[PDB]
């Protein structure tokens, strides 16, 4: 959430660069700056990718277990 | 608290393109004047081929002896 | 070349002054649209994100 | 790149909005100082595994919501963060098979 808000505020400050002094050095920094921010917003959510991976194994196992018991109960009724 | 990678914006109004550049550059009265010199020079002379050759030389870029060697008759 | 056309060169002065004002008009207009767009963006973000744009208007 | 025209700009608008999208948002979740391996360091117990299997845990087993409706990881959440007719549709987090 911090990096989302930082991306938007640095876009507004880049608009302030384009309003006040377009020939400044800072815009090059600014056109680098939010790039670094965008990298981090990808780099955090890639860190959800192992977790998601591990978590899908967990729910698969739960569904696996449930289906076994369901067939057992189905068969026993028969 | 502070957002990531905040910095200082430049000086409040430095030289921009949003100013009136002409009035800052002292060129206002010339424009207020301005807003043929063939005709303005034909105020002095008669009118305004080889003049095409004059413009082409423009696009390209012993006096007593001449008066002595200028022998030609009248009629 | 304008002398070759037989006009005044004063017309060339007028045209250089006019092109200077044309470029200055275009650049001031682009900067003015950026001003209006920044104002609209901070209005809409202050609508959707209250506290963040509050802290931004504090820091400026 | 050179020219943007009414029709092409409106094409950009509908494509970007179809990619992206009274409150009906998720219930906010605070920071969590007890985390199980690093933070609180619980010796492997049993209440935590029974909570992760059977009960409702809103940070771990699903996403809760205002108007009460619970959504676990395999379901898709329909919400409306704006005051419009356009509805955000969060896709499932797991997508089993």
């Amino acid at each position: 959430r911090k990096l989302n808000m930082s991306i938007l505020i640095n876009f507004l400050d880049l608009l302030d660069i384009l309003i006040r002094s377009p020939g400044s050095i800072k815009r090059e920094e600014k056109l680098e700056d939010l790039k670094l921010l965008f990298v981090h917003v990808h780099h955090l959510i890639n860190e959800y990718r192992p977790h998601q991976a591990r978590e899908t194994l967990r729910v698969m196992m739960e569904v696996q277990k449930r289906q076994r018991l369901e067939t057992a109960e189905r068969f026993q009724k028969h | 608290g502070p957002f990531y990678l905040m910095r200082e914006l430049p000086g409040s109004t430095e030289l921009t393109g949003s100013t009136n550049l002409i009035t800052h550059y002292n060129l206002e009265q010339a424009y207020n004047k301005f807003c043929d010199l063939p005709g303005m020079i034909d105020l002095p002379g008669s009118h305004d081929l080889r003049s095409l050759i004059e413009k082409p030389p423009i696009l390209s870029s012993g006096t007593m002896l001449a008066g002595f060697r200028l022998h030609t008759g009248p009629l | 070349e304008y002398i070759d056309q037989g006009r005044n060169p004063q017309l060339y002065t007028k045209e250089c002054l006019e092109r200077a004002l044309a470029k200055n008009e275009q650049v001031k207009g682009k900067i003015d649209t950026m001003k209006k767009f920044k104002s609209l963006l901070i209005q809409e973000l202050s609508k959707v994100f209250p506290e963040d744009m509050a802290k931004y208007r504090s820091i400026r | 790149l050179s020219r943007n025209e009414i029709i092409q700009s409106y094409l950009s608008r509908q494509s970007s909005l179809l990619s992206s999208s009274a409150r009906q948002l998720h219930v906010l979740v605070p920071q969590s100082p007890p985390t199980d391996l690093p933070g609180l360091t619980r010796e492997v117990t049993q209440d935590d595994l029974d909570r992760i299997q059977a009960s409702q845990w809103p940070g771990v087993n699903g996403c809760q919501d205002t108007q009460g409706n619970w959504y676990d990881w395999t379901q898709c959440i329909s919400l409306d963060p704006h005051g419009d007719d356009g509805r955000l549709n969060i896709l499932p987090y797991v997508c089993l098979d």
